[PDB]
RNA sequence: GAUGUCGGCUCAUCACAUCCUGGGGCUGAAGUAGGUCCCAAGGGUAUGGCUGUUCGCCAUUUAAAGUGGUACGCGAGCUGGGUUUAGAACGUCGUGAGACAGUUCGGUCCCUAUCUGCCGUGGGCGCUGGAGAACUGAGGGGGGCUGCUCCUAGUACGAGAGGACCGGAGUGGACGCAUCACUGGUGUUCGGGUUGUCAUGCCAAUGGCACUGCCCGGUAGCUAAAUGCGGAAGAGAUAAGUGCUGAAAGCAUCUAAGCACGAAACUUGCCCCGAGAUGAGUUCUCCCUGACCCUUUAAGGGUCCUGAAGGAACGUUGAAGACGACGACGUUGAUAGGCCGGGUGUGUAAGCGCAGCGAUGCGUUGAGCUAACCGGUACUAAUGAACCGUGAGGCUUAACCUU
RNA sequence: AAUUCCUUGUCGGGUAAGUUCCGACCUGCACGAAUGGCGUAAUGAUGGCCAGGCUGUCUCCACCCGAGACUCAGUGAAAUU
RNA sequence: CACAGGUGGUCAGGUAGAGAAUACCAAGGCGCUUGAGAGAACUCGGGUGAAGGAACUAGGCAAAAUGGUGCCGUAACUUC
RNA sequence: GUGAAGAGGGAAACAACCCAGACCGCCAGCUAAGGUCCCAAAGUCAUGGUUAAGUGGGAAACGAUGUGGGAAGGCCCAGAC
RNA sequence: AGGACCGAACCGACUAAUGUUGAAAAAUUAGCGGAUGACUUGUGGCUGGGGGUGAAAGGCCAAUCAAACCGGGAGAUAGCU
RNA sequence: CCCGGCGAGGGGAGUGAAAAAGAACCUGAAACCGUGUACGUACAAGCAGUGGGAGCACGCUUAGGCGUGUGACUGCGUACC
């Protein structure tokens, strides 16, 4: 069930013994590191925080930096942390890396960030050009009645124009492992991981597929 | 777009309230010289590291 | 777009980019003291210390090489001799640039760049 | 009266449902039965704004022991 | 981003050059095309530089005739059996449009020019 | 092949010169393809020593493009020109018996056991 | 004193009397299939041509090619094609001026958004001493579609041919999100080649400029043409409907009391935004324990002493993005520039050997030159501070504290 | 057909296929001999159709550079009311 | 208006190039003043484009679609 | 009649309806049309009949053993329906 | 040789992209056509508003033309706003 | 006499009856742009008004919701020609 605190760190095309070969995105997942551990009276639901980024730890906020004081030791400013109905660990680290991801075959790789910044690329806010009829001039791409009317309903929710990309944090849902891999600790995962290159990431594992 | 009347004088107060530019705050001395300058960089026309600098 | 890609483009096509450092690179081969602005200052250190390395010892094709970054009589004659065997003795950072204030002919932020071994200055000033 | 709303669509229009309200929390059917018992806009709200449900008979937001009442 | 760029030199095999593209060469390959295997060879020219990012792969050039026939195999799979190496030549360019629209008579390349 | 109105070269033995795409199959909601498509021709111009003639309508399939097809190596082998080798439109696999110029790696699977197996050509 | 049109393009949106899968009655329905047929807003609902075109005519995709509204949707969107648009003039008619929704030739369409909405984004304030950290779900949407064949299953039935779903499975097609290794694209911060003229005194050699002069390759980036891939087992409340037990009506009976089953929708499970949720929030971690005068005093004003934890400007700057914010982080420093080791690109740097009686090429040199990338290096530049934040922080019931 | 109430006429042909084009035909608008007719080389920035070269006009758009947008600084309108 | 608009006479230097096209250039004019930075949608110019090659559209949509000079080689029709 | 040419009360409101006719003042009473659980001023009124449908508080054709009362009547504890 | 052609300077503006509260009351970039001819065109001169003037569009008369302007009649008149 | 750049513009000092007469100078609206005080704006909204008003300065309000100026909040309520 626990959600893992990747980055992204590599691309490979890996070749498969039948007549097609495989571009894959290589994910490091290794130390994910507990300091609290919340239980079922912590915020009311039993869940175990993990922390995997990149901090100096000298010239850090005395509140945080006890926090990770009286546990286990982390870097990274922000922390995530995922509800369970397995055997909690103890909070002083515990590290835990792509091994989890054999259980099931596939993940669900969530991401932090996004890494693009608009994306009215034809990506996700999308687009066609005006196909040129008459002599067409000025408006190609703006969009040309958003709105209808006062009776279908004046502008509707649920339309983009011009903005920002979120940076939330997105799902593909329920992706396949290729390969996991001991002694360096290496995910093979098919492809569209969230961000750009070198991002930080969420990977937990599929509950739906 | 026209409007349908003449705005308010309440309205022209209210659209540059969240524009203004900011500024340091203090009277800066500097280790190096009795010279002011914007804090955490270079005295204009003095020593704030060793060095002076600017021309023309 | 830019990601995952460090440094600056200004405002100028390619052929105007090549005349404004061999404009910029003479005055300072000229005046050993400038300033400029911020994403100038930037580029004038990327442009000045390539040519500073391959300086340091005596290199004919070399000398070509920094004629075709930048065409001028002054700038190969003053690296090889004056400032490539001064420059000589370190591993980068032949130049620093001083982060100067704002701009006085109308508005940008500018950076001030000094040779390492230098702290020189001059004015324009009348009062 | 199953209190349809703009919220965005295809082929038809989202809605919530009365039958959602209870398996998120008892409060919500109480809640608009006396929500929509106040008047217009600005007034019905300065009343609104002190009443308190929550989940019911197990509410931890009662702790006070107010004066108790019969109706 | 911590073990990429180091990733481009693992990949890389002692096979991949840095010369003047132009050596005549033999590619060993398989059709593994249907459900069946068995061998075939291909012979040429290899006339782009390999090993562009991170995987090497050999891009063909025929020559034999007048059309514009280029091929990729990749260097780093097992789809490609064998790699043997042969006749000495240069071309400098990753490109050889002359020959595609009319060559024959022409096979090999044993001197790199002068 | 990716687009209509486009004529492309034989690669069979039942039409001469050019042949005409009247769509790109797929899939729909779309008016261009990706590599390895099928195509639906009609053959614009014909001769007597190929076995059809003009204005009739077959299946075809991909045999070269100049952008190559994913098939091969991981690394699409790039063919010169836009061809094609004419299927039936029920019966399946290729009616023409031969190919124009070389052999290629677009004939050397299932559908193609008619045309390899013959001596004159890709042998 | 303007509710202003056809046609094409774009961009939508809602009503379900649903094009379709899905649960189900009937049939003059054996089964397959269809007719008959109800629930259903959940979701996919095709396109190119000619023509200014509705409607037409034609080829076609996909399992598939639905109905209705919207100032006959949308010129404070686009063109300005269409009617003699304004113009001959053909065809037509009248004595003519002038006309014609038959016609042919090209042919002037405005608004930078006041309030309002829609989507993205910051400032300031309540969060109850302050600060930083995780965070619950009051609330609200998204996946949601749909063929193929293996099994299910050649079986019930029918004369015989024949003969289906749910459930598991992979896969096509639609729809949508992310991605830059693969395959292409580009890469005005990288290499080489090349016409031409001008130039480095001149030559061997080499270079400014002509759209980045032109052309091909290109790190890192981004990107679709390329890539990866969701679309879910289960559960409840149910519709239409099979009913059981049972009253109106001695009983029967979907009915009134009462209960098993009954669909993608609905409540969910799966996913995502969320304490301004004034119902003002929980929980984890840090810090502040000095004093008098005065007035209204759950309070504030003045002053000495004195303010921590933290914050912000500033600063280099980003793999974060309209700006910001958000983020690494200021010598406790690998941020960016150089620079070293490496990477990956290009195609062997001037001189020399050798070919070429020369431009130039090739061996000396897998060279030289090189950008954003990976790791090192403090080489360089990011002042020592000041300032905002203070000395343990409301009444009252209930719980505990000597209470 | 610049000419046809009906009609995107009927049939053949090119063809993604092509109301138009090219050919034949008359079920012939109100065609028809100076409102001129038939045929014709050259010519027109003149209309439609055709096959081939090429190309971002387009399938379907990606990315680079620059000027506005955007950032900082300056000057400084308007429809309207 | 320091208006991308209009406007008569005389003179005629160099290389490459079909020439007073056109790149550079002798004599000469002259920086046609928002700047400078970022590199959102988007607008306009300019670059560049896989595969197809108008498929866009009533309509090829300016150059990037054609180009120059030398040489070989040449059709129905025609008032030649 | 009312608006036109008149305030107020009631109606989700209005030009026009219903009550009604604005002298002006009154923390006065009463009654109208309209109302009486909250919104919102007054009845969850005392007593009885009936609908299971938010009908009430959206309309006709139209039908039936959907349900009750009433007088006359057939059947009707001898057995109904 | 040529009221042949391709084409500058010299003159024009068929198309196309843009401009469209512009750089500019049609100009730009680029395709395009006249340029030895019914061409391009300077100076001086001349016709004045239903009047000129027009290889004719019912075009052109001071970046305006299907009807230029002012001083008087003049407080024109309007089954009218 | 002060600030500034050779400047612009103003003050202080002194003139005068007056500069709240400082050179556009008479006294001086209203449009016009900004300061200063009092009180107000972060469960908060619409012809911005009327009715009701905590609160704050000043009036012993004869404290019994008042005068004066404002005003959290809210019942009620559609500009003029």
């Amino acid at each position: 069930m626990i959600g893992l605190v990747g980055k992204k760190v590599g691309m490979t095309r890996i070749f498969t013994e039948d007549g097609v070969s495989i571009p894959v995105t290589v994910i490091e997942v290794e130390a994910n590191r507990v300091t609290q551990v919340k239980d079922l009276a912590n915020d009311g639901y039993r869940a175990i925080q993990v922390t995997t980024g990149a901090k100096k730890a000298n010239r850090v906020t005395k509140p945080e930096a006890g926090h990770f004081a009286k546990a286990g030791v982390e870097a990274g400013r922000g922390l995530w942390e995922f509800r369970l109905a397995e055997g909690e660990e103890f909070t002083v680290g515990q590290s835990i890396s792509v091994e989890l991801f054999a259980d099931v075959k596939k993940v669900d790789v969530t991401g932090t960030s996004k890494g693009k910044g608009f994306a009215g690329t034809v990506k996700r806010w999308n687009f066609r050009t005006q196909d040129a009829t008459h002599g067409n001039s000025l408006s190609h791409r703006v969009p040309g009645s958003i709105g209808q009317n006062q009776t279908p309903g004046k502008v509707f929710k649920g339309k983009k124009m011009a903005g920002q990309m979120g940076n939330e944090r997105v799902t593909v849902q329920s992706l396949d492992v290729v390969r996991v891999d001991a002694e360096r600790n290496l995910l093979l995962v098919k492809g569209a991981v969230p961000g750009a290159t070198g991002s930080d990431l969420i990977v937990k594992p599929a509950v739906k597929a | 777009a026209v409007q349908q009347n003449k705005p308010t004088r309440s309205k022209r107060g209210m659209r540059r309230s969240h524009d203004a530019l900011t500024a340091v705050t203090s009277l800066s001395v500097d280790k190096t010289s009795g010279e002011k300058h914007l804090r955490h960089h270079i005295t204009a026309d003095g020593y704030y590291r060793g060095r002076k600098v600017i021309a023309k | 777009m830019r990601h995952r890609k460090s440094g600056r483009q200004l405002n100028r096509n390619s052929s105007h980019r090549q005349a404004m450092f061999r404009n910029m690179a003479g005055s300072l081969v000229r005046h050993e003291i400038i300033k400029t602005t911020l994403p100038k200052a930037k580029e004038l250190r990327r442009v000045v210390e390539p040519l500073i390395t391959l300086a340091k010892t005596d290199s004919v094709a070399n000398r070509r090489l920094a004629f075709a970054r930048t065409r001028d009589n002054e700038i190969v004659a003053k690296l090889f001799n004056e400032l490539g065997p001064r420059f000589a003795s370190r591993a980068g950072g032949y130049t620093r640039i001083l982060k100067c204030g704002f701009r006085a002919g109308d508005n940008a932020p500018m950076a001030y760049i000094e040779l390492v071994d230098r702290s020189e200055k001059a004015e324009a000033a009348a009062e | 009266k199953v209190y349809y709303h703009h919220t965005g669509h295809i082929g038809g229009i989202k809605q919530a449902t009365f039958e959602e309200m209870i398996a998120r929390r008892p409060e919500r059917v109480i809640e608009i039965a006396v929500k929509g018992m106040l008047p217009k806009g600005p007034l019905g709200r300065a009343m609104f704004r002190k009443l308190k449900v929550y989940a019911g008979n197990e509410h931890n937001h009662a702790a006070q022991q107010p004066q108790v009442l019969d109706i | 981003s911590n073990i990429i760029k180091q990733l481009e030199q693992e990949q890389m095999k002692q096979d991949v050059p840095s010369f003047r593209p132009g050596d005549t060469v033999e590619v060993k390959v398989w059709v593994v095309e249907g459900s069946k295997k068995r061998l075939q060879a291909f012979e040429g020219v290899v006339i782009a530089i390999r090993n562009r990012g991170l995987h090497s792969a050999f891009t063909v050039r025929k020559i034999s005739n007048g059309e514009g026939v280029e091929r990729v195999f990749q260097t780093h799979s097992p789809v490609v059996d064998s790699i043997s190496v042969k006749r000495r030549g240069a071309v400098r360019k990753a490109k050889l449009y002359y020959l595609r629209e009319r060559t024959g008579k022409a096979a090999r390349i044993k001197e790199r020019l002068n | 092949m990716i687009q209509e109105q486009t004529m492309l070269n034989v690669a069979d033995n039942s039409g001469a010169r050019r042949v005409m795409c009247i769509k790109v199959l797929g899939g729909s909601h779309r008016r261009y393809a990706g590599v390895g498509d099928i195509i639906k021709i009609t053959i614009k111009e014909a001769i007597p020593r190929g076995k059809v003639k003009k204005g009739d309508v077959l299946k075809a399939v991909v045999v070269r493009t100049k952008k190559g097809v994913r098939r091969p190596d991981g690394s699409v082998i790039r063919f010169d020109g836009n061809a094609c080798v004419l299927l039936n439109n029920n019966s399946e696999q290729p009616i023409g018996t031969r190919i124009f110029g070389p052999v290629t790696r677009e004939l050397r699977s299932e559908k193609f056991m008619k045309i390899i197996s013959l001596a004159p050509e890709v042998l």
